[PDB]
């Protein structure tokens, strides 16, 4: 599988979602640029949002989604962000996407 | 030759010889059956050399002894396009079989009896009885795992092996292996034979919900089996059939049950955007649950999740979806297992809650 | 756009809609259904350029104005494919259009819908309201004699003509000629129109279940028939229709009768045996009875006697035995009547006891 | 298309042995004219004809595949029973139709 994503490890851990939805903001054209470098029509599997906190676990995960797209991205977030950070700080924000997959042709044999 | 018999005992009995002929025959005779009257019996019987069926109807009426071939849907179509109930006389006179009944008179072509190809006869090893639903249940199980045309010919077809008191079969095309068996509740000796996929589709357009038991008789080179005033018999592929225990998985330490059903539709609705040339969907099994997904060369995609129960380590696998669905299609039974190792070895799949039948399918490359 | 719906109210929209989207497609859009939710509306519409379905579903749950274009089939086999009662999510979202219900997903390309084919603005001049089963009876009555790929392509298609109270359609390939007519019960103009071949047979996809009235209106250059919530509007064809009344035979003073069903069964014995290019049978008609007989190039022969009721000359004719057979399967009533002249005239059939419909049917040279 | 032959009657006969003997010698005559226009005797029917002393005739047939002698005579011997009526038969005939030439040309409606 093939991801592409950008993150941004914040000078200082943000507390506020109006903070994250300002730095997915920034995130958003850094992964648009990137992922048009190599799929200029946008077309992914998923995407989705990983938040790191200030004790360095995580999330992430990604759901179908057929582009790339800052809303969908946004209320990703918002949702994790409300819902996982527990009050915690937030040290890292990360936008990706995962590609469509190659196609699978080759079909293996029992070997008779 | 000469008989006369009411035109819905000829109907079944001519429906059922004609199961060979299929389609544009390759020579003429071979797409007559040949009609025999002896004593108080008429015998039908269709060939395409390669099997043959054999009907028998007892003679009521007056008749004359003697034989002929004539053409088998004609024939057929004749007799059916009479009105129910009607008697339908037939003499051969000349080349020509005459056929008449009410105001309707038909004359067809004949080929000489004396012509007709024998599938001559041979030495039972092997004779034993069945419900005709057993041996319906035993190769509709595998038979969709038969090759069709590969050139390894002792694969278009179907092993029916005898052990113990089980009659198993198996059938494989190398991307998948189905293996059913059933207890016959007579002890048999240990024999296994291979039967030429037409053979076995044909044995099954013989096979009916059926008071009647099955018997079967293995020749050396011949299998026959004998369902009331039936008889098939077909010619055995003279072959080595792999051993299908060298391809079951070696050690499967991944288990994962799911409803049959919901598996079944999910992966159906995921093959709706699978490549419609190669077919692959991708499984990613995790703690109780499954995700199919497939993708197409159109770009688009499907995604189903399922519950399901599995406490094995996470792992992703393809597999040709048309297979599956085969299996599931199969097994149609409430919950299956799938057995599994790692991505690039043969997933088995069975009934969570019977072991009559299994099934090995080779995934495909991720 | 954005629109939730449960699945059993999209279903039959969309067989309906996908429709005229006959075998593969030219341009990838025509292998499309557009959808548009506009109001608390959603439409769906199939088209092939020469005729377009539209259905109408009322959105009662929560959507979102827009439009786009989705592969046809594979938006009904995931519809399908989802559990009965599954809530189907749909929203565009960019160049991919997703479905979504339960833990299914799926993303299925587009074109846009400013591409999609808006058959353009015309205005009824005629229209008229009848029952479905009226229509159907119409159609099928006629529709088997209509030509397929004549150069005279005013034949490939059907002629509906009003007049009075009367509806009426016409088919012929210059073999047959098909005619019914149905009163509707209500003040008609005299106009008619040929509707395409595959417009009649996708209106006959239309009409089922006959408790609907469907509304046609006719244009100058198109005709629309609304039943429910569905549309279909198809391209009329231009020329000059043949008028059937010249066709039918000026004084066919030779008139049979007959039980339709002992004739039809014994065209289709003696069918049998016809040549199966050319399928040609005599017909002999003396006093009181019917000779068919047939024979084919492999010299084989039948004959069928028939009581009919006949007085007139004695007077052999050739026909096409299917030909004869489609007239007697569209007519399905207790006894017909020929119409006869000489053994180098067309011949009129009709039910001896309604003259609802009436067909001419050209002999073959004997 | 039909082959016949025929054996016109000296003298009334009123037996049927001596039709059937007229029968006998006439078959290998419609034999051998058959065989020059269809030797393999395929046929579609075949039948008798028997003139009467009053000047009246009866020609029965029926379908047959093959020229054939047994079912010609039980054709005549039908024939002479049920529809002689005691005359004298002064010709006896047999004869077969061939099998028609195939149709091919379907009529147009002339549109």
């Amino acid at each position: 599988h093939h991801h592409v994503g950008v993150e941004r490890t914040m000078a200082e851990d943000i507390h506020h979602w109006s903070e994250c939805e300002a730095i997915i903001e920034r995130l958003y054209p850094e992964l648009e640029r990137r992922l048009a470098k190599v799929k200029p029509d946008l077309l992914i599997a998923r995407q989705g949002v990983k938040l790191k906190f200030d004790d360095f676990q995580q999330t992430t995960q990604e759901h179908v989604w057929p582009r790339l797209n800052k809303a969908d991205l946004i209320a990703t977030a918002r949702k994790t962000w409300d819902e996982r950070r527990g009050g915690r700080g937030v040290r890292l924000v990360g936008l990706h996407v995962t590609l469509l997959d190659p196609q699978m042709e080759r079909q293996l044999v029992l070997g008779l | 030759m000469k008989f006369t018999v009411e035109r819905e005992h000829l109907l079944k009995p001519l429906q059922q010889v004609s199961g060979p002929l299929g389609g544009r025959p390759t020579l003429p005779i071979l797409g007559n059956l040949l009609l025999q009257v002896a004593d108080g019996t008429l015998s039908l019987t269709g060939t395409d050399l390669e099997m043959e069926m054999v009907a028998r109807v007892a003679l009521v009426q007056p008749h004359e002894p003697g034989a002929t071939t004539v053409p088998a849907r004609k024939f057929f179509d004749i007799c059916r396009g009479l009105p129910e109930g009607a008697e339908i006389a037939v003499q051969l006179e000349g080349e020509r079989m005459l056929v008449r009944s009410g105001r309707s008179r038909f004359s067809l072509s004949t080929l000489p009896a004396a012509d007709f190809p024998n599938l001559d006869d041979w030495q039972s090893e092997v004779e034993f009885t069945l419900p005709q639903a057993t041996m319906k249940r035993l190769i509709e199980a595998t038979q969709f795992s038969m090759a069709h045309q590969d050139v390894r010919y002792y694969l278009n077809g179907m092993l029916f092996e005898t052990e113990g008191e089980e009659l198993r079969t198996v059938a494989t095309d190398g991307h998948r292996l189905a293996v059913c068996s059933m207890p016959i509740g007579q002890s048999l000796p240990s024999h296994s034979v291979i039967v030429p996929r037409k053979g076995v589709i044909e044995l099954m357009r013989m096979l009916d919900g059926g008071d009647n038991p099955l018997r079967v008789q293995i020749g050396s080179n011949n299998i026959r089996a004998h369902v009331g005033d039936f008889i098939f018999t077909s010619k055995l592929v003279d072959g080595r059939f792999p051993d299908y225990r060298r391809v079951l998985p070696k050690n499967p330490d991944k288990h994962l049950e799911a409803g049959c059903d919901l598996l079944k539709q999910a992966f159906a609705r995921a093959a709706i955007l699978s490549n419609e040339k190669f077919r692959g969907v991708r499984l990613y099994v995790s703690e109780n649950q499954l995700k199919i997904t497939a993708n197409n060369p159109e770009q688009e995609e499907a995604e189903e999740i399922l519950d399901v129960t599995y406490s094995g380590a996470e792992m992703e696998i393809g597999f040709n979806v048309s297979y599956v669905l085969d299996v599931l299609n199969a097994l149609k039974c409430e919950n299956v297992r799938m057995m599994l190792t790692d991505s690039v070895s043969s997933v088995q799949i069975e009934d969570a809650a019977s072991q009559s039948a299994a099934y090995v399918v080779m995934p495909m490359r991720l």
